[PDB]
């Protein structure tokens, strides 16, 4: 691991210098894309168990 | 490989899946279904 | 038949099968013991119960392992002639097929805990066979996919549900109170929307610190946002150069270079494989061949403490493997925390290059691509005469995964992720797949593709 260490330190300065951020506007864009994806999953969750669970015994109806 | 050639699908083919669903309800409650 | 149009339709069917697989165990329960280790079981398939996959995400690397280990040895080691399997897959089917049913059988065949009296007299033909059917269908599809495909996120979607479906499930299932939400000692109406309404009036009790410690999951969920920010940041980095395509002049068609982000994916695969270790170590000690005083000696730790008696190998083998999971930092015991950080850092780094490198990262691979579609060789060098894209791929790649594999391991000690290391890894999966998915569609958007 003391072998890869040497290589890594040279890289560590280099990447940050080479690459700019997600350029301000695109911080929102990446975050937003994830948010839509999360939302799809949430919809599924109500159908599977909100409806199904009060069938056995009424606790809110479904 | 396998001597059966049919891998893919495209309507009435997943017979194994169809059998699988039927068995479960027997085993226990969720709709107040009978327990085997 | 191949055709991108067909492929998208196939992906929709794959998603449907996963939903169906979840649906059947919800209606009935079997409940002769669950079996697979509880945290580990959740990482593969946190849903159903009874018929969670035993094949995806970690047996996958087993089959492929032979390539990694021998190559990384440098001299292949005193290993038996690897060869075998005639030549080409088919053996790939054989492995994952057995490993599904195999996991359920081994749990009572050997140690662990489940007193056998045979496999079952009755217990196995109902349980075991149902477990086998779900895993078998998914493997057959996966092998078929590995022959001329390279799209679809069936697999990714189950991980996506594991992060985000669970949040809503806990919210819309109680009647008791529940671990999730309220922070209320008893009954006091607990729903996510209901809590926000009451809280507005007076306080909220969550402008951070350590709160009361653990309590609801929701304290963690606020903290999540900070870990979210760093993972998205590392996506951004690229080194470009696809320039001068389809002419020369100036104008071109961009190729993204995945760079650091591709490198992390082997570590996520590695983390699951490492996790298993406790079951094998336990087997070597107690229940292997004759009671050697080296097999015993190496492992063990199972004499004392914590009240199990049987003692798993949660004494010491687990301690090296994983953190205590305590909320703050180094914690009460330095030793347990220190060893875990060291243990993962080396393993992560070695893995990060390797699967991705074989599957299509290197200048030799890229060389075959560039003849077909033409970058136009981008104002390069005659013969490439001290290679750009060749030299900078190993240096970038090794570092690339190092950051992510560092971060998840350290983050367990940090309060913010709810159940430590596994969640930080699991979130990272979601971004990369979503980004990839858009590229296959192309069709200038990012919008629908649900059945389109």
């Amino acid at each position: 691991f003391v072998e890869p260490s040497r290589q890594f330190v040279k890289d560590s300065i280099r990447l940050v210098k080479r690459c700019t951020k997600p350029d301000r506007k695109e911080f929102q864009k990446i975050a937003m894309a994830t948010a839509i994806g999360f939302a799809i999953m949430g919809f599924i969750g109500f159908f599977v168990k909100l409806i199904h669970i009060p069938i056995n015994n009424i606790i809110v109806g479904g | 490989e396998d001597s059966p050639g049919l891998k893919v699908g495209p309507v009435p083919v997943l017979v194994m899946s169809l059998l699988f669903i039927a068995s479960v309800f027997m085993l226990h409650i969720w709709g107040k279904y009978t327990r085997s | 038949k191949i055709q991108f149009k067909e492929k998208v339709l196939w992906t929709a069917i794959t998603l449907f099968i996963f939903l169906v697989c979840c649906q059947i165990p919800l209606f009935g329960i079997m409940s002769s013991d669950s079996a697979d280790p509880f945290y580990w079981m959740r990482v593969i398939l946190a849903s159903n119960r009874g018929t969670l996959m035993e094949l995806g995400i970690s047996p996958i690397v087993t089959s492929g392992l032979i390539m990694q280990l021998l190559a990384g040895a440098k001299i292949i080691e005193v290993g038996d002639t690897p060869k075998d399997r005639a030549l080409f897959n088919g053996a790939q089917k054989l492995f994952g097929m057995i490993i599904t049913i195999g996991q359920s059988i081994v749990y009572v065949m050997t140690g662990m805990y489940g007193d056998p009296s045979e496999m079952g007299a009755g217990i196995c033909l109902l349980i075991t066979i149902q477990l086998f059917v779900a895993g078998l269908i998914v493997l057959l599809l996966d092998e078929l996919l590995q022959k001329g495909y390279g799209l679809g996120s069936g697999i990714s979607l189950f991980i996506a549900t594991n992060i985000c479906e669970t949040i809503v499930w806990k919210a819309f299932s109680p009647t008791t109170v529940n671990t999730g939400r309220g922070m209320e000692f008893e009954g006091a109406i607990i729903a996510l929307f209901h809590l926000l309404a009451t809280r507005t009036d007076k306080v909220r009790a969550l402008r951070e610190a350590f709160y009361r410690q653990n309590l609801p999951n929701l304290m963690n969920l606020i903290a999540t946002i900070f870990v979210f920010a760093v993972v998205i940041y590392f996506q951004g980095f690229r080194v470009d150069l696809p320039i001068k395509s389809a002419r020369y002049r100036g104008q071109y068609n961009t190729y993204p270079i995945k760079l650091f982000y591709t490198s992390n994916i082997p570590i996520i695969l590695q983390s699951a494989l490492v996790s298993n270790l406790y079951v094998i170590s336990q087997m070597l000690s107690a229940r292997f061949s004759g009671n050697l005083l080296v097999s015993l000696l190496g492992t063990w730790s199972d004499t004392s403490s914590g009240g199990p008696a049987r003692a798993y190998p949660v004494g010491g083998l687990c301690h090296y493997l994983s953190p205590p999971e305590s909320f703050g930092s180094v914690l009460e015991d330095p030793v347990h925390a220190v060893v875990y950080i060291v243990f993962m850092l080396g393993s992560c780094a070695f893995f990060s290059k390797t699967w991705i490198e074989v599957s299509g990262s290197s200048a030799k691979d890229v060389a075959k691509q560039l003849k077909e579609q033409q970058m136009v060789m981008r104002g390069h060098r005659e013969t490439s005469m001290v290679h750009e894209l060749n030299r900078y791929i190993p240096t970038a790649a090794a570092f690339g995964g190092l950051c992510i594999g560092a971060l998840s391991v350290l983050a367990d000690f940090l309060g913010a992720i709810g159940s430590g290391t596994g969640i930080l890894l699991a979130v990272t999966i979601i971004y990369q797949y979503f980004e990839i998915f858009v590229k296959e569609q192309s069709e200038v958007g990012s919008m629908g593709a649900l059945l389109f």
